[PDB]
């Protein structure tokens, strides 16, 4: 299934790892890998086919109390939908502005172009800027000094957004999807450009240094908690897992397969290619450092644009390279387009589902579908300004990743495996698929998951530090506060629907406690 | 899993009802299915009825689906058969499965016990 | 429900010769979900094969199985004296759960 490489892989697990130096996130990275990632997505997938229903629904089926999970998940669905369609908008903008004779970021010659810049070849023949990083900065994002200070706002940019809003909304109408002959190109093409990259990558004359980098662990970072986090949310966002998504992807249809085989399989692989495309990035690092003489740590960006500065320059240095920098945002724009629509028509389809009556009664359904993309593009407007590179951070980092991701999988896991129970949860996998899930499984829900989860979150709090922008950016007060609001606008659906229920339900407190604890209701 | 034992086995009449048993030990008995298999004096075997583990999926052959019950006393580890309307074609020797692995198949089998309907 | 057939019902078979029993079903059954047992004379079955390639653990590796998707069988590389049992095939897909006819090796 396509959904299963996306921007999670090729573009925010290796700024992660890079800013968090690199060698060191894949310790806990592997850790979370095994311990709770795949365990928790063969169990959510297995909700969703045992219920066959959507990712609220099926909590009813099994702990009517904890159904605020279920509106936990549909929240972050909805705020991350609203900031990782951005990163379309920058495919798109430098897609045009790869239509050209000589790719803008090859050199700095131009009008926005600051006096300090120097290339790379001449840089080692002062603080001098690359041409590609200020290009990303000054031209692609116009990055403004600070969050407190939004700027105009980019009406090219608008305009990409715009675009690609407009490709999801009639993709979505009209239920546009890859099924014919062109499935072979849209699933192979991400694979056939990515090996390309990294074949480019390890050749570069200065690959080795990159490559020690990210293989090597400073065990000493290990001290921090932020890595911590970093590395074991990552495995919830790639695997799309704790948004009820995979809730309802099973529940669509799931027959006649081994469904132990198909996560363990889809789950690796999804990792793999994480892990493969590290290489691809950290090598192109490691060449920018001796050609520039400064530190792989230092080169590029510690953000969300290390992306957009360390493939550019491998395109760069290839055999024609406007011909390769048009076929890579255009497998930018696929990977990330077709990904854009699972979450998209998830979203639609979570939401109606609660207010069929209304919504799914007649054809108000397309004019829901083109609500949703006319509040969300509105909303994305906030990261398309001259300082939305500031609110883009601090959306990845709190709105639909972070301390919410944990707090969605514990419950998850401690719901069946202690509220429901975990016998009952193996009985039923039994009838569905006909073994039992096993030691490893069994006792990672019970155990490992609950624990890992629970240890991050204290571990961030007593060892507490804020967010920052790049390296040096400190985020102001206000700001922090804000991305706060996001993280709990989804952890705080739990508490509020428990005691929603608790007084929305008849007799003595203990009886409405045994009413909603006991399933199907 | 060391020991599966039927008893209860005996002769009644037709429209009859008997109750059959089954011990288990060597193993965790509350962990693994447990299915009722069905041999007539033709050596042909035939599926009667499975138990989960924990009893809340049950499931009867097309024969027997309103004549036979299945039970299980996980505590006891002993699984019960119960039948009530015994008919003339009935007549067989049970034995008790353990079934817990679709994909695997029934790993051990009872020793099993003789029913006869004359 | 899946009847399952099975054509030689009786083998009369001499030492070190090769058999090979073909089991037949009516429905689409799953590799994974066939499964052969053995029951000899006065004793009760014993799994055999599992998943249609899997040995049980006393089986030796004498035996050995094949098939999948409706037609399914199991081949002995050298009959021997203590071969001579009932084989009967089942099927795990379908819950009404059904067993061979059954072929009996007479020697
Ligand atoms: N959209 C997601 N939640 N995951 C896609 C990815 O792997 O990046
Ligand atoms: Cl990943």
């Amino acid at each position: 299934a396509g959904g299963f490489v996306g921007l999670g892989n090729v573009w925010r697990f290796p700024y992660l790892c890079y800013k968090n130096g690199g060698g060191a996130f894949l310790i806990p990275y592997f850790i979370f890998l095994f311990g709770s990632g795949l365990p928790v997505f063969f169990l959510e997938i297995i909700i969703g086919q045992y219920t066959s229903e959507g990712g609220i629904t099926c909590w009813e089926k099994i702990c009517p109390l904890f159904s605020g999970i279920g509106y936990a998940s549909v929240v972050i669905v909805s705020l991350l939908n609203v900031y990782y369609i951005v990163i379309l908008a920058w495919a798109t903008y430098y897609l045009f502005q790869s239509f050209q004779k000589e790719l803008p970021w090859a050199h700095c010659n131009h009008s926005w172009n600051t006096p300090h810049c120097m290339e790379d070849t001449m840089r080692k023949n002062t603080n001098f800027t690359s041409p590609v990083i200020e290009f990303w900065e000054r031209n692609v994002l116009s990055l403004s000094p600070g969050i407190d200070h939004p700027g105009s706002l980019k009406w090219d940019l608008a305009l990409c957004l715009l675009l690609v809003w407009l490709v999801c909304f009639f993709c979505i109408w009209k239920g546009v999807r890859s099924t014919g002959k062109v499935v072979y190109f849209t699933a192979t093409f991400p694979f056939a450009m990515l090996l390309v990259l990294l074949v480019r990558g390890l050749t570069l004359p200065g690959a080795g240094a990159g490559i020690k980098f990210y293989l090597y662990p400073d065990i000493t970072r290990l001290e921090d908690p932020q890595v911590w986090i970093d590395a074991g949310t990552q495995i919830f966002f790639s695997y799309a897992i704790c948004l009820g998504a995979m809730t309802s992807l099973g529940s669509y249809n799931k027959y006649h397969n081994n469904v132990y085989r198909d996560c363990m399989l889809l789950g690796c692989l999804n990792s793999g290619t994480s892990f493969v495309s590290g290489f691809a990035i950290f090598s192109i690092l490691g060449f920018m450092a001796q050609e520039q003489g400064v530190d792989i740590a230092d080169v590029a960006e510690s953000g969300p644009g290390l992306a957009f500065i360390a493939y550019p320059k491998a395109v760069t240095m290839m055999p024609l390279p406007t011909f390769w920098s048009i076929l890579f945002f255009i497998m930018l724009l696929l990977l990330g387009l077709d990904s854009q629509f699972v979450e998209v028509e998830g979203q639609i389809t979570s939401l109606v589902d609660l207010y069929p009556s209304f919504l799914r009664k007649g054809y108000r359904r397309e004019i829901f579908i083109a609500f949703v993309c006319s509040i969300s593009y509105l909303l994305g407007l906030t990261m398309v300004t001259e300082g939305g590179m500031y609110v883009f951070q601090l959306f990845d980092y709190y709105a639909a990743s972070g301390v919410c991701l944990l707090w969605v999988a514990f419950f998850e896991c401690f719901v069946i495996a202690w509220i429901y129970g975990g016998n009952r949860f193996s009985e039923d996998i039994r009838d569905m698929i006909g073994f039992p899930p096993g030691p490893w499984m069994k006792y990672s829900w019970a155990v490992i998951t609950p624990v890992l989860c629970v240890g991050c979150f204290i571990f961030s709090l007593v060892k507490y530090v804020p967010l920052t922008y790049n390296k040096t950016y400190v985020y102001p007060n206000w700001a922090i506060g804000l991305g706060w609001s996001l993280a709990l606008s989804s952890m705080l659906c739990v508490p509020l629907v428990i005691v929603i229920r608790l007084c929305q339900t008849e007799g003595p407190f203990l009886v409405r406690v045994k009413y909603l604890l006991t399933p199907r209701e | 899993e060391v020991q599966l034992v039927e008893s209860g086995g005996g002769l009644v009449k037709p429209g009859g009802s008997l109750k059959l048993s089954c011990a288990a030990s060597g193993f965790t008995f509350s962990s693994y299915a447990m299915s009722w298999v069905r041999q007539s004096p033709e050596k042909r075997l035939e599926w009667v009825a499975e138990i989960s583990s924990g009893g809340r999926y049950i499931y009867y052959s097309d024969t027997v689906t309103g004549r036979f019950t299945i039970s299980r006393d996980n505590a006891r580890n002993i699984l019960h058969l119960e039948m009530s309307s015994l008919r003339s074609e009935d007549t067989a020797m049970y034995y008790c499965a353990r079934g817990e692995v679709r994909q695997r198949g029934f790993d051990y089998w009872g020793q099993g016990t003789t029913l006869t309907v004359s | 429900e899946n009847v399952l057939t099975q054509s030689p019902a009786i083998m009369s078979t001499s030492p070190g010769e090769k058999v090979t029993m073909t089991c037949r079903a009516s429905s689409s059954v799953g590799s994974s979900y066939l499964h052969w047992y053995q029951q000899k004379s006065g004793a009760s079955p014993k799994l055999w094969i599992y998943s249609t390639s899997n040995l049980a653990s006393g089986v030796p590796a004498r035996f050995s199985g094949s098939g999948s998707g409706t037609s399914y069988s199991l081949t002995i590389s050298s009959v021997e004296a203590e071969d001579a049992a009932t084989y009967y095939c089942q099927q795990f897909s379908g819950y009404p759960l059904t067993f061979g006819s059954g072929t009996k090796l007479e020697m």
